[PDB]
Order: structure tokens, then C-alpha cells, then sequence
């Protein structure tokens, strides 16, 4: 789905829960730490990023590199023209990278997880953001 | 005139001066009694919408009519097609009300002098330049 | 009372977190077209009665669409203070009897709509107080229609 | 010049609330204005963006070129509190320059040039002394090596 | 332009807008920065007054003898006579700057931007009408 | 009428200060003299509970009965605050009594009654009009249907 | 056991973690996110109630009527007679649902965790709820 | 490494984490948490101090005693002389009571995941802790 | 005598303000103090330590004793906010001490002495009145037994 | 400007969280020992320019290094007083014209292996508002070296 | 004198007495006020560093040279060969400066008079013996 009101809803709470200066780092802790449970062998597929240590500074560069292609495309998603676009470009730096097709659904399960728990778990929209997140990740993965 | 990035910063110091609930009803006020003090003349023009007591509810709701319609246009300021087609629509209902440059003028100024009371930042270029493009569209 | 001085006050609250001139108006237009659509399936009232006919690419119905919305702006925002608000309904009253085709009926389906789309941008809204507030909207709005 | 705390706080919050993902149809305008500064300053900068269509600025390619260039400086002006990372970032961001013939250091200069213009436009309450040094602060960091 | 009764008006809100002591120094500095904000192209014209760092002691000393210039002009808005010898006086002191009309009219938006954010009512009416009272007699 | 957002935070107030379960022998008594008001008011009612021993008010059964009913306005009542779940509540509320032959909406304006009546005497602060719409709220979604 | 002041201290910490309002909610999405983190298979027997997604309004309902159910248990603690009542018909709403017997310890894990969680750590008596909550269950299972 | 800037950074985050009076039961029920949590099998190493019930005043007591320990190693840390004997004493504590070698790195691990949680996860030095910490187990097991 | 909530409120500020482990070169002066002290008011006592190299005060083993003993009372003082728990920690101590020949009860009358000859040296702000209660209550939990 | 109010506060407390008084003379000795181990390596400056010769365990270097820091630790604490500071600068900058050896570049070494060392000790540091305080500190000290 | 105890409570309280930032200039230039008006003729010794003025940029800097001194050699006082090596080089640097014993005696005075005037526990006879510690290994 995405309908143009799940793109405002998800546009106002990513806006949210990414924030500004280092509230960017907690969301991003959030979401590598759960990854990282959740699927081990993920962290390996970071060691040129130093993913062993996700507090250091060069991970956490890589951690706000991520989030920034990510809010890119939340804050871009009325705008489909330009969305494609961006996700074209963001598939070119994944692909032959070796990622396995497991680690979207995943990364998405922790993107969301962490959304929910910065913003707020009561009237949490689970369908809006599953749906517009699904639109992002299926224009990178593959 | 008013360009994309001057629309963004209207848009911005607009909604942030106009304020919220009972505070745009004073801001409201605020507008006709500048408009009223800067052209007295223009004062009679509302004399069928309660302007002998301007406290009084039917010229509160004139004037929040008149504010709304300028938040409903500055909010379509960056939709050319529908900001167009919008001031069309006023120009006709004004048409009829015998007004002449000045009173836009003046209702201008009045804008000018609200506004910013209620900011801490305030462009009056930028405002100069989309009030004129409001006006414009309204006043023929 | 109905829509009470605090049931006005997180019904506004709310309204101008999703509806204010600093959202683009993309965004804006997106809502009330939203709100427009569910208007139309609820009430049956036919699109062919606005200017642009319902068409959301034509830029006549999208200022249709701003124009009324904005004056469910404007009585929103008004709702602490009923002595205007009842004023700007009277007003709204008036110019609608002059339109033919507008029922009590549809003008209840188009505030229900307003409720509604809100509830789908910001799922914490307060429904109750905004199903009292806007049913006395709506109440002032089509009197005698 | 040096971008003191007092400035990177000032630069950050009216960066974000210009470019905040929570607003639509701001990030383009503002991109977009940038680069047609930039090309307006330099013509000959143009042609180092042959690939993504700098030629029909409007097109979604140029659009998400400029979206996506932009927002690299919204991720290194939001690191400005944590300059450790910014640091990092700062030298991943050189070696992608580096490899990109024609790239020079005096290119960001124009740059530089053309967000001390655009910004002023679109930024309510803007303080272009502040811009100026924190800007210099991350793009000195970049043209690094070039 | 700017009769008896706006002058008073004008040399009200100014006074009040202006202040004292530090905040005259915030107020001029912010003043030149809406300028800048205006118009990129007037900065250059101010670089043998420390205008690389708007902070520095040498540029905010400018801005308080430019605000200070305009302080000492309303201040004798009403005495016809002695504002328009000092208007020449600046008005010989301006020419060999090449400055145009556009500067002018940018510093005036720029008035028009800051002076209001400092007071809760402002009448930009009898403001422009004074302002160009002022800077006309400046720009030859 | 109108269960307003004040209504609503005086009403649950008062309800869990009476209801809540950090207090013993409460709860029975409430809801006991609830039914006992009921079928004072209308002794046709007492048919419809036939299943849970209501000619022997003092049995375990009936008093398991009338606290289970009355609880079942407890979670109501502390639903006001999210009235879409409230409402999802109700809907489900309805569906199981629409099941049970001979159950009327015109019962549960006999069962405002009995609560009208009840509440007065055992909360102390009682504001019977905020309770009277605020029930009705609840009321009204639950007898929808039948 | 569940002594007659373990009954006291369950009411009283129920009371206090249960709360008042959207304070329910807290408290059900502690339970029901330790239950399906643990125990996966649970969640397909909420599917009548939307156990996929957990913030939607249907199973919140179901969430705050399962704590009623339980609330309405705990109040009843010191009143054995109404209690075995009270369970037995809540017997009746859960048999030949196809509900595993592994279901309830683990159901009690995750309310003992959730009170736990909400009203401090130190001191809480593990055993007293242990006690009490298995009497409760007990009647239901089965 | 665990070099003598290392030592003082773990000194200082330790003592803030660790803290006074009932703050030390706050770090220790996050380590105890977390351990048994990655490693059932270790709780069965404290039956005799009640670790089925970590919140009884008994395991407490065994939970402060432990803590006390690492407190002492990490305050003599930048003293290697008296380290030496410190572990040297607890190594004998510690022999023939059947502890798997295992527990001391999953130890480690929740005892610097702990201090994490407690001081922020922003720049904090993983490396320092896991080399600091793992100079104090290393004397211990074995 | 009772030690207090504000003596153990007071105790706990300004031990663990000596005894942090965020400070270094302290603990060691402070322990060998006390036991300097022990010896010096009880020259029968140095016997008992006869294992961890009493004669060598500067040894690394006896400094860890010294330590290892005082940092035994951190423990028990940051209790005092959860008396259950240190019951239970001071039963465990008692178990230690008897199982240890020749340690009296009368031992540790001369272990408060030293605690309160060297804790006024050490500790900025010191309430001798204060620490004397608490010590007592901690040590009385301990000597029991023996 | 270069080293701010701002910049000059969070610098001042950092440093004292990390160097005081109340902390012990072998912490205080091992910072300014690995300040003074960072220096050597940056700057080539040869470590028998100074009493001990750079040799840790000798008494006479690691009061030669107490002295250094403590003038850090003066110069640091006075960053928010520039008038102050600048005349204990200009102090330090005059003992140091009389020293043969001491060069503006190695001046700047030193200053940077503070930054460095206490971003060792204190990760969360502000390491560009430690920057631009020393950079002050560094150029008043080596003004015409 | 100033056993291992004693240095602690000294560091301690120094530490805290001393504190940071301008509260650190109050403090030296409290100390030197209270030596001079316990001993005025020490007051011209200082000539050479502005004493003329002692809220001087160059009074104040000497001040806070004599309290970090003050304050690196308490910071050492539990390295014992550390801190005589360092007052040493401090005796070697006085040795020229024609003062005396009660010039030492009344410095003493004046930090037994300010210190605990910032503080809330002052332990006078263990700054008495750290003093003479510090003070003996400077005078000779
Ligand atoms: C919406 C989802 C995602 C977005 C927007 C995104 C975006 C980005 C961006 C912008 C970079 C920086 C590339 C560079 O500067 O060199 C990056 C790097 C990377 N990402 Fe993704 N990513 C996403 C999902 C994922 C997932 C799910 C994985 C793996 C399971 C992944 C693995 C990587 C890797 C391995 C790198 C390279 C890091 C390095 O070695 O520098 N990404 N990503
Ligand atoms: C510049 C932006 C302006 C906007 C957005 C605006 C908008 C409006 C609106 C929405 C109404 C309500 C009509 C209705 O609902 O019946 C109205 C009425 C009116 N306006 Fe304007 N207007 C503007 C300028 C002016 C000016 C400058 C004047 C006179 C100096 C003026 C005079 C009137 C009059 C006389 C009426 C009708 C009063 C009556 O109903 O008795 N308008 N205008
Ligand atoms: C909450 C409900 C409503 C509100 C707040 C509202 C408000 C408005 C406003 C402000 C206008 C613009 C008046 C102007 O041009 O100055 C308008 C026009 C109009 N309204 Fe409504 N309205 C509502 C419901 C309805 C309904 C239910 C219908 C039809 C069934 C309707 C039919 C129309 C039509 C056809 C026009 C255009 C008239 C024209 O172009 O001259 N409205 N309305
Ligand atoms: C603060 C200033 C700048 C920032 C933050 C920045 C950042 C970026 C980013 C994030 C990209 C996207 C890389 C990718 O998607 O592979 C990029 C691409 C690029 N940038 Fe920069 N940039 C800056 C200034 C400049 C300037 C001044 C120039 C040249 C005049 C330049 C030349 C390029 C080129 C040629 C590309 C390649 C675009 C393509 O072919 O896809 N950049 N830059
Ligand atoms: C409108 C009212 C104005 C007033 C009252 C005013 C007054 C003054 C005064 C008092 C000085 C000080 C001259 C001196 O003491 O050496 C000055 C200098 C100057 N002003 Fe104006 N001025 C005005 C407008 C402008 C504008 C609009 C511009 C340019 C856009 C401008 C550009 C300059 C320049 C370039 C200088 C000399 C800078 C330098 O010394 O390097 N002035 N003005
Ligand atoms: C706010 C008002 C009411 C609420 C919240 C409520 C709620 C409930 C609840 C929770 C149950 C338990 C269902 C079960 O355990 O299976 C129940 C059962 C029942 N209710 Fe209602 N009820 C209300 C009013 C009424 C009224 C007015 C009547 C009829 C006069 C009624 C008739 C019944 C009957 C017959 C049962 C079946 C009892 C049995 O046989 O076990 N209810 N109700
Ligand atoms: C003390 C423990 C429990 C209590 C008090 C309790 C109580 C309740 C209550 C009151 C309902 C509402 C029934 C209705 O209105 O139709 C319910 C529904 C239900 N419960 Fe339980 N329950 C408990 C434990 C469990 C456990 C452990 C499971 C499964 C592992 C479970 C599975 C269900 C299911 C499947 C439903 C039906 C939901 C639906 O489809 O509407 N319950 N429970
Ligand atoms: C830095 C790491 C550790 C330190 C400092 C430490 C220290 C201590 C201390 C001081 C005691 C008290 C002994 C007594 O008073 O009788 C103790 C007991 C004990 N510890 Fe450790 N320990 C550490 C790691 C571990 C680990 C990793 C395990 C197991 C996986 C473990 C298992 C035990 C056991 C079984 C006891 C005996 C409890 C009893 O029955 O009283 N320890 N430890
Ligand atoms: C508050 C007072 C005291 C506390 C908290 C305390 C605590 C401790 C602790 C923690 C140990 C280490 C046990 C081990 O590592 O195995 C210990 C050992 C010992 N304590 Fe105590 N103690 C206290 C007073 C005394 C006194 C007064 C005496 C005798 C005069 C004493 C005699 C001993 C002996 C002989 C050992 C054995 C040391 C060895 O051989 O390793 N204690 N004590
Ligand atoms: C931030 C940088 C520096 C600071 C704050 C500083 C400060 C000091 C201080 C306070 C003293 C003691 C003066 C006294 O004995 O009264 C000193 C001595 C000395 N400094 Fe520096 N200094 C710095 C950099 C350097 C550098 C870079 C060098 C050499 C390349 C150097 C060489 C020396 C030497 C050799 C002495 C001993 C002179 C003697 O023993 O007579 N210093 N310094
Ligand atoms: C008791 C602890 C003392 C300490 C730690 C101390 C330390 C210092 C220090 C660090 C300097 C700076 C030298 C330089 O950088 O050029 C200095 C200078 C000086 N001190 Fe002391 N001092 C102490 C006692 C005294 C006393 C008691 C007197 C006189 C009553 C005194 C008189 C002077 C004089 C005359 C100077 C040189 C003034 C000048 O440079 O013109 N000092 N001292």
C-alpha cells in the first residue's frame, strides 16, 4: 500500500524518532543492536566499518551514513519520481556487496522497532510504515 | 516574484505568527484595527459585519475569515496552479465591493506591521515581494 | 456541554499539527483530497457539483478543496470561543442555503470525513472529542438543510 | 575562522528546520537552487556532473543527484555535536571526492558560495557568520587532498 | 512625506526598538545581517570594517555609527531644518561610494525586518513614508 | 449528550478509586447492590440470569457473576482515554449480548439506573452528571443492535 | 502457597503495575511482547484478534480484556470462594480453543517480568507471585 | 592492552556505574539479567545462593559480594602489584567449584554491557573495557 | 546504640567519598592505616594474619589483605539502604570468621579503634558520633558467634 | 571567534574532570607523562632538553612534567577571562624566548597531544572545541618562535 | 609531618576550595588581599607584576601562577620524591627574590584564612602540617 496519508504519518514520526545531532545516534544504536541479535552473521557483512565495535567513531559514521540514505528516502516518498531515482542509486552501492536478501526484512523489522520505541508504541501504525518501508528496501535489495 | 525559496520562508514566519486557536482571533483584530488606523476610509467599507464594535463576534469572524483566506493561499503559495485558480475565485467576489489600489495597499502595509510583532525574525523582502503576488491576484 | 472548552482543545491541537501554511501544499491538498474522497462514498453526493467535478489534478477543484477545508480551519481553531465560532457557522449556514443540493445530511458525512482522514494521519487523535466538536460543526453548518 | 559550539548549535537548528524530513517540497526547491548557484558561479563545474543529467535540471535524476548531495551535508552538519564522527565522516567523504576526476578544492569555494546564497532566501532567521564558519569547518575537511 | 504626526510616531517606536547600551550593539548587528540576508552583493561594500566577522569590534562599531547616524536623524525628524543639513552632510559622505538604489532599498527592507521584532506595535506605513524621508535625502 | 474529555478524567478517577484492586470486599458489595437494584427496578430481569444462580444473591456463583459484569465496566471505563479501542470494545461487547435471547436495549436504561443509584452512595466526590453521560457512552455502544 | 499476605502484596503491586487508564496498555505490551519473543507459536493463537499486530485497536481490546480477566483474579485473591468462580468460568472461554498447556507458565512469566519491570526490581517477591499467579492459572488450564 | 589512560577510564566509568548504596543492586541485576539470559546454564552454578531468585536477599548478597570484587580489581588496576594478588586470592575462590571457562567471557560480557547501559552507549570504549576486563577474569579462571 | 537513617546517610557520603574506586593511591593508604593501627593497639592480633605476610606490610600480598578486608566494610556500609540484604551478607561474614581460629569478639572492639583513629585523618567532613553507630551495627552483625 | 565562551567552558570542565587536585600524583604524572610520549613523537623534539631526560621513573622529569601541565592547567582554566589569559600567555610566551630549542611548531605539538591525550581518557570530549582553545593557548605561548 | 592521611584531606579540600574557571582567579586574588593586609609589607615585593591594581590582568595572572603552584604541588603531595624535586626547583627560584621567614609565615596565614572560607569542612591542623611541608622545602 504506502497511500499518500501513510507518507505523511511516516514522514512526521521518522522526523521524529531520527531527530537532530546525536539523537540520530541513539536511533541508529537502536536499530544495529537489534539487527545484530536478531541475525549474527549481519555484523560480519560490516567489517571493513568496523561493525565488531558499533560505538566507535568509524561505525558510527557508517551507522548515520545509513540512517541519512534512509531519511533521504522517507523524506522523499511523495515524491515518487524522485524516489525511484534515489533508490536506483542506492542499489548500485549494495549490489554484488554479497548482502544476503534475509538482511532487508530485517533491517526493516529493526527500523521499525526502533521507530516505535523512540515515538511511542499507542496507536503505532505497524501497516503504514511495514508498507512504505517495504516500497524503500524493495528499490535497493536486488 | 516570490520564488520557491522566498515562499518557504513566508510560509514558515506565516503560520508561526498567525499562531494557533484564540491567539489568531487577536492577531486577527490586530490586522483590521492597523488597516483601520493606517486608512480610515477603509473602516466604513465592513460597516456589514459589526465593525462599530470590533470586539464583537461578527467582526471577529470577518476578520478571521479574511486571515483565513490569507492562511489558505499562503499555504497553496508553492502550488502555483491552485494558488492561481484560488485568487481567481477571490477576485470575483471582490470585484463587486468598490475597492481601489490603496485599500490593498494599506491592507498590505497592515500585514507588514502585524506580522512581524508577533516574530522574532521577520523578512519584509520576502514578504514584500508574495504579499504583492497575493494582491495582485485579488485586486484584478 | 458538547465540545467542551477542553475537548476544543486537543481537537485544535491536533488539527494544526496536521493542517498548517507552513506543510507544503502538496501535502495539504493530498489531505482534503483524502477527506474529499471519503465524503463522497459516505454522502453520494455527486463530484460534478464542485468546481473542477472532483478531479484532483485540476487545479480548479484543488482551490475548491483548499476553500473548504480552510473554513473548517477557521471554525476549528475558533472552537474555545463560541461566540464567534457561532458566528462563523452562521455565516457558513448562509451561503450554503443559497446552494442547491446541500442537505444536513451530507454536511454531518463531510465533517465525519474530516474526523476520519485525521484519525488515519495521526492515529493518537482524540476521536471522541473530535466526533462532538465536529458534530457541532456540523450542526451550525446545515441548520434548516 | 572557527565554528564554535555557539555556532554549530545555531547552524543546526536552522538547518533542520529548513531540511527536516518532516516537510515536503522543501528539499528540491533548496537543492535545486544550489546547484543552479553553483553552475551560475562556475559553468565549467557542470560538466562534472555529465552523468546525472545536469543538462535537464527538472528530470528525477538531476533532482535525486542534487537531494542526495545536499543531504550529505545534513548528515555532517548534524554530526557537528559528536566531532569524532564528524571527522570520520569527513575523510570518507575526501576519498569519494578524490576518486572523482576534476574534483579541486577550490570547486567547494564556489560551493560554499552558492549556500551562503541560497540559504539566506529560504532559512527564517539565518546567520550567515555562523554558516560561513561551520560550513568552512566540514567542507574544509572534505577538499582535503584535492 | 513623513508629516508632523508620523514623525512622532516613528521617533516613538525607534527609540523603543533601538534601546540602550548593549542591546543598541545586537540591534545593529542584527540589522546589517537582514541587509546581507536582502542583498549578498551589499557585504562586499563594508570589507574595510571587519566585515569577515560580524562579532569582531571593528564591524560591530560600524553598525553602531550607521544605526547611530539614523539614530541622531530621527531624533531631529521634526526640526525640518536641521535634518536636512545633516541629510546633505551624509548625503556628500555616501557619493564616492558606489552605492545605487537597490542598497538603499534593501537597507530600508532591512529596517523594516528588524525594527518590528523589538516592539509590539509597529506602523509600517508611517515607517516607509519616513524611511524614504530619510534615505532619499541620503542617495542623492 | 456528551461524555467530554472532563468527564471522562472525573469519571475514571473516581470509578478506580472505588473499583481498583489494591482493596478487598469492594467489589461485591458494588456490584451486588447493583443486580440488587436491577431487579428492584425491573424483576423481570432476574430471568435472564438464570445460568448464574440469581435467585440465591449470596452464592459464590452470583457474586462471581455481578463482579465479572461490573468488571467488565471497569475495563470500559479505563478504555475512555483511547476511545478506538474503546470502540473495537463496545463492538465486541455487543456481539456477545446480541447472542443472548431476550436481552433489550431499554434493559440497559434500567441498568443506568441501578448505577445511578449505586454509585452515589459508595464513592466519595460523585459527579452524577459526568457519570451519566460518560455511561451512556459506553451504554449506547454496547445495546446498539438489539 | 499464596498466604493470606502474599494475596495483599499481589493486589497491591497488581493495582500499582496495572494502574489506571492507557497505563493498562503499558503494562499488556510488556506481556505480550515477552510472550511472543519467547514463545513464537502463542501469537498464531491470537490470529482471530489481530496477534500479528499487536498496536492495532482489535488487539488491544483483546489485550485489555485479558488483563480484566486478570485484574479481575487478582482483586478476588482474598476471596477464595468468588475466585474459584471466577475461574472456572474463564475455564470455560479458553477450553478447546487449542490452547498448549505451555502456555500459561509462560503467560505467568511474562506478567510476573511485566509487574516486575513497572514496579522495581528490588525487593519484589518472586515467590508470592509465583504462588498467586498459579493458583490463578491453575483454575484455567485444563 | 588495557594501557595506564585505559585504566583510569575504566575507573571512572566504573565507579559511576557501579555508584553507592542500592545503585550497585541496579548494575548487578543487569549483569545477572543478562548472563542468565545468554547462558541458562549458569544460574545453576548459584544454587546455593538462591539464583532462581535473583531478587531474594540472599542472591543479592552473593551479587554485591561479586560486584565488591570486581570493584576491588578495577580500583587496584593502575596498582599491578597488588592486582597480581587480588586475583591470585580469588583464582582460589573461584577453583574446582565446576565454573565452565565460558562464564568468564560471558561474564565479561555482561558486566561491560551493563556499565554501557548505565553510562551511555556514546563514545564509549569497548576496547578499553574488554582489555582491562579481561586482564581481571584472566587471573581469575583457571 | 542505633545507627540511624541520617548516620548511615551520612557514613555512606563520606566513605565511599574516600573509598571510590575512581581514586587511586588511597584505599592501600587507608587499609594499611587501620591495620597498622589494629597491630599497634593489639600486638596479639598480627599473629592471626599470619598467612598473608604481616611482618611485610609493603608487600603486595599484605596490601591486598589490607584491601581485601577493607573493602569487605565498603560493601557492607553501601548495604545499609537494604538491611535485608546486609543480614544476609553479614550472616555470611560470620560463617567466615568463625570458621577462623582465634578470632574474637573482642577483636573487633579494637578493629573499630582503628577505624576510628584513621577514618578522622582521612575523610573530609567526619562525624566520629555517626560512624561509631554504624560501625557497631556492621561489626556486632559480624562478631556474633564468636 | 576562536576558542568562544562556549568552546572555553566545556573545555575548562572536561580538563578539570580529568586533572584536579584531589586526584592521585601518579594519575596526574601517567596523563602528563603520555601527553609528554605523544609530544616526543609528533615534534622530534629530543627529550634531553628536559631535567630527567624524558625518563619517567626519574624524579627530576616528572616534576619537569607537572610543571608544563600545571601551566596548561593555569592557561586552560583562564580561557574564559581572555584578558587574564592573554597576560599569562604572554608570560609563558616571554620564558620560553629564553629557552633555546622551543619552537612555535613544537609549542603547537605539545598543545595538540593535550587535546589528544585527554580525548584518550575522556572519549566524549569536545575534540573541536579542544582544538581551538589550544590552537589560542599554542599561539600565545609560541607568538615569534 | 603531612603523613599519607593527612594529604588526602588536604587534596581533598584544596580541590574544593580552589575550584575551577574565574572562581580560581577570586580565590588568588583573595589570597594575596588577605597576605597583604596581614602583612603589608609584602605588598611591595609584587611591584614588579601590577600590584598597583590587583584586578589587573598582570596581578591576576601572578596570582593564579602562585595558586597553580600551590595547586600542582598539592597534587603531588603523595609523590614524595615527585614533589621534592618540584620545591626544590620552586626554592631554587626564590632564593633570589630577599624574602624571609615571616614572609612564608604570613602566606601560611593568609591560606589557613581563605581556604576554609570556600568550604564547609576545614581541617586546620592538617593544612597546618601540609603547609609547613610545602612552605619549608621553598623558604630553604
Ligand atoms: C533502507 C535501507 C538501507 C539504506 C538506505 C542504506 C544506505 C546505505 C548508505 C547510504 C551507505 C553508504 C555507502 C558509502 O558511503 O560507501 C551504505 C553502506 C553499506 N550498507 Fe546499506 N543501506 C540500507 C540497508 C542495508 C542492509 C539491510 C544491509 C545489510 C544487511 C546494508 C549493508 C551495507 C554495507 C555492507 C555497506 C558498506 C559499508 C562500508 O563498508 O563502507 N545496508 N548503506
Ligand atoms: C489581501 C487579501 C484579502 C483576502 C485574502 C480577502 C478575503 C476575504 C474573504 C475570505 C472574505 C469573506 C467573504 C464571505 O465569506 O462572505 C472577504 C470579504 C470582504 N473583504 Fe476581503 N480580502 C482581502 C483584501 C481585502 C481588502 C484590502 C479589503 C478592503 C480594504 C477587503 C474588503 C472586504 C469586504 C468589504 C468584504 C465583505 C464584507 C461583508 O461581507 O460585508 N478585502 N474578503
Ligand atoms: C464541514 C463541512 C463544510 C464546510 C466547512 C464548507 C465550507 C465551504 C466554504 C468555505 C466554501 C467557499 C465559499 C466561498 O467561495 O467563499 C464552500 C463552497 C461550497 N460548498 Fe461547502 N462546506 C461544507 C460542506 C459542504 C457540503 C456537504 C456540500 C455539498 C453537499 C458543499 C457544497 C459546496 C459548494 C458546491 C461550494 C462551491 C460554491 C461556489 O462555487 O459558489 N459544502 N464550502
Ligand atoms: C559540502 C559540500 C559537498 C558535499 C557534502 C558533497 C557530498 C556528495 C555526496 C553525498 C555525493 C553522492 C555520492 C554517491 O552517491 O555516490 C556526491 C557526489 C558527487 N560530488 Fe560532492 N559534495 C560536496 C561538494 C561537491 C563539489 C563542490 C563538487 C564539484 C564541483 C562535487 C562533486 C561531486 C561529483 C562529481 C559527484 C558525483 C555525482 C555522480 O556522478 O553521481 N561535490 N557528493
Ligand atoms: C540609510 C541610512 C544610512 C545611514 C544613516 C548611514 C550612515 C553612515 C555613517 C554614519 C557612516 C560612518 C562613516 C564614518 O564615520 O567613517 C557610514 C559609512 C558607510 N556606509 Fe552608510 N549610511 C546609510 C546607508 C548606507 C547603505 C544603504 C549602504 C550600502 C548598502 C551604506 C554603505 C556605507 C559604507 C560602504 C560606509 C563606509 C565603510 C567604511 O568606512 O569602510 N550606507 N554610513
Ligand atoms: C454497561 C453495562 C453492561 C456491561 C459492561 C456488561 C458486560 C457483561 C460481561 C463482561 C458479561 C460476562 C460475559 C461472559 O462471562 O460470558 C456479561 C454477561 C451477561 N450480560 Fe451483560 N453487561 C452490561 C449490561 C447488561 C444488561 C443491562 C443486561 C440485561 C438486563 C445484561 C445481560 C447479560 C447476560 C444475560 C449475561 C450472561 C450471564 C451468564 O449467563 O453467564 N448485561 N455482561
Ligand atoms: C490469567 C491468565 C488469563 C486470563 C485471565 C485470560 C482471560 C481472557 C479473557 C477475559 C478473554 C476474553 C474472552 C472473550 O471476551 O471472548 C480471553 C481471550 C483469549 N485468551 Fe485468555 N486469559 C489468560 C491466559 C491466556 C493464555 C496463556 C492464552 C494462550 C497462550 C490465552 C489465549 C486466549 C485466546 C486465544 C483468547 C480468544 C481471543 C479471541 O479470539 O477473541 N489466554 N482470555
Ligand atoms: C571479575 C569476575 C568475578 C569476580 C570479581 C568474582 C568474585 C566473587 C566473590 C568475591 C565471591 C564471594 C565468595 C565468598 O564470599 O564465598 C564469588 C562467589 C562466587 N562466584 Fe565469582 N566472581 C567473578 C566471576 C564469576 C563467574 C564468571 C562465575 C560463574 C560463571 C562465578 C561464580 C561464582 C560462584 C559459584 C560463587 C559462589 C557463590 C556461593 O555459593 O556463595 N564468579 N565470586
Ligand atoms: C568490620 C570488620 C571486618 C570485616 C568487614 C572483615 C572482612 C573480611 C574479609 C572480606 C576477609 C577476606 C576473606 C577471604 O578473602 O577469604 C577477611 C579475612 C580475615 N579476617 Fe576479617 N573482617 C573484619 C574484622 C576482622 C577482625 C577484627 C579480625 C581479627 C582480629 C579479622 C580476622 C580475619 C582473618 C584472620 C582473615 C583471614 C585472612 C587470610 O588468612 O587470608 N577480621 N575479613
Ligand atoms: C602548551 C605548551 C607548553 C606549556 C604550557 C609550557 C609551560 C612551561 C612551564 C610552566 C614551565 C616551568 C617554568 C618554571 O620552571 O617556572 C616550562 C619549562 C620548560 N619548557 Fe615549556 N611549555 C610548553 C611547551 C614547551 C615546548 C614545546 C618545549 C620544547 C620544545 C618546552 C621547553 C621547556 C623547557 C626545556 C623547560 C625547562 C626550563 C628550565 O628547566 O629552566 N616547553 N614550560
Ligand atoms: C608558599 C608557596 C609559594 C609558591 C607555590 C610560589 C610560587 C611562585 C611562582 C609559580 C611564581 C612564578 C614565577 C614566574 O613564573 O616567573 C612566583 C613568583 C614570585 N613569588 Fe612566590 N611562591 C610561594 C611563596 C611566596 C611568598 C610567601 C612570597 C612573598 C611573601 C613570594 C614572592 C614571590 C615573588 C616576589 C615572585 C616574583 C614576582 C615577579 O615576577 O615580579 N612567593 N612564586
Amino acid at each position: 500500500d504506502c497511500t499518500s496519508l501513510n507518507r505523511l504519518l511516516v514522514k512526521r514520526q521518522w522526523a521524529e524518532a531520527y531527530g537532530e545531532g546525536t539523537n540520530r545516534e541513539l536511533l541508529g544504536n537502536r536499530i544495529w543492536e537489534d539487527l545484530f541479535a536478531n541475525m549474527p552473521d549481519a555484523r560480519g557483512l560490516f567489517s571493513r566499518v568496523n561493525g565488531n565495535d558499533i560505538d566507535s567513531s568509524e561505525f558510527q559514521a557508517h551507522s548515520l551514513r545509513v540512517l541519512g540514505g534512509l531519511d533521504m528516502c522517507v523524506a522523499s516518498l511523495d515524491d515518487v519520481p524522485v524516489l525511484n531515482a534515489l533508490l536506483a542509486r542506492l542499489n548500485s552501492q549494495h549490489d554484488s556487496r554479497g548482502i544476503p536478501a534475509a538482511g532487508y526484512p530485517a533491517f526493516v523489522a529493526s527500523a521499525i522497532s526502533a521507530v516505535r520505541a523512540t515515538v511511542g508504541a499507542r496507536s503505532f501504525d505497524n501497516d503504514a510504515w511495514n508498507s512504505c518501508m517495504n516500497q524503500i528496501v524493495s528499490g535497493i535489495s536486488g | 516574484v516570490c520564488n520557491r525559496l522566498e515562499q518557504i520562508l513566508v510560509k514558515t514566519q506565516w503560520a508561526q505568527s498567525y499562531g494557533e486557536a484564540e491567539n489568531r482571533a487577536a492577531f486577527s483584530r490586530d490586522l483590521f484595527s492597523e488597516l483601520f488606523n493606517i486608512q480610515g476610509s477603509s473602516r466604513a467599507l465592513f460597516s456589514g459585519v459589526g465593525v462599530d464594535d470590533m470586539n464583537s463576534a461578527a467582526f471577529t469572524a470577518h476578520c478571521l475569515r479574511v486571515t483565513g483566506a490569507l492562511n489558505r493561499l499562503i499555504s497553496q503559495l508553492d502550488q502555483q496552479a491552485t494558488i492561481n485558480a484560488d485568487l481567481a475565485h477571490l477576485a470575483g467576489q471582490h470585484a463587486s465591493r468598490n475597492l481601489d489600489a490603496s485599500n490593498f495597499a494599506a491592507m498590505g502595509q497592515a500585514v507588514m506591521s502585524v506580522v512581524p510583532t508577533h516574530l522574532d525574525c521577520f523578512n519584509q523582502h520576502a514578504w514584500g515581494e508574495c504579499y504583492e503576488r497575493i494582491a495582485s491576484g485579488i485586486s484584478g | 456541554e458538547c465540545c467542551s472548552r477542553g475537548d476544543a482543545e486537543v481537537v485544535i491541537s491536533e488539527w494544526d499539527q496536521v493542517f498548517n501554511a507552513a506543510m507544503a501544499g502538496s501535502s495539504e491538498s493530498a489531505i482534503g483530497v483524502a477527506i474529499f474522497d471519503v465524503f463522497f462514498t459516505s454522502s453520494g453526493v455527486s463530484p460534478s457539483m464542485f468546481p473542477g467535478g472532483g478531479d484532483s489534478s485540476s487545479a480548479e477543484f484543488l482551490a475548491q478543496v483548499s476553500r473548504v477545508i480552510s473554513g473548517a480551519d477557521i471554525a476549528i481553531n475558533s472552537l474555545t470561543n463560541r461566540a464567534t465560532c457561532d458566528s462563523l457557522l452562521s455565516h457558513l449556514n448562509a451561503q450554503h442555503k443559497a446552494i442547491s443540493g446541500v442537505t444536513g445530511a451530507a454536511v454531518t458525512h463531510l465533517s465525519e470525513a474530516i474526523s476520519s482522514v485525521v484519525a488515519q494521519v495521526l492515529p493518537s487523535a482524540h476521536i471522541d472529542a473530535w466526533g462532538y466538536c465536529m458534530a457541532y460543526i456540523a450542526a451550525g453548518i446545515g441548520a434548516g438543510l | 575562522s572557527c565554528c564554535s559550539s555557539e555556532d554549530r548549535a545555531n547552524v543546526m537548528h536552522n538547518w533542520d528546520a529548513a531540511w527536516s524530513a518532516a516537510y515536503s517540497d522543501r528539499r528540491v526547491a533548496l537543492a535545486q537552487a544550489v546547484f543552479a548557484s553553483l553552475f551560475s558561479r562556475d559553468a565549467a563545474a557542470q560538466g562534472l556532473f555529465s552523468g546525472v543529467s545536469a543538462d535537464n535540471p527538472d528530470s528525477a535524476d538531476f533532482r535525486a543527484h542534487c537531494v542526495r548531495v545536499v543531504n550529505g551535508l545534513d548528515v555532517a552538519i548534524n554530526m557537528l555535536n559528536d566531532p569524532a564522527v564528524l571527522n570520520e565522516q569527513l575523510a570518507h567523504l575526501s576519498a569519494q571526492h578524490q576518486a572523482r576526476a576534476g574534483v579541486a578544492a577550490a570547486h567547494f569555494d564556489v560551493m560554499a558560495e552558492a549556500f551562503a546564497e541560497v540559504m539566506p532566501q529560504v532559512s527564517s532567521c539565518f546567520s550567515s557568520d555562523s554558516w560561513n564558519r561551520c560550513f568552512a569547518r566540514i567542507a574544509n575537511g572534505i577538499s582535503a587532498g584535492l
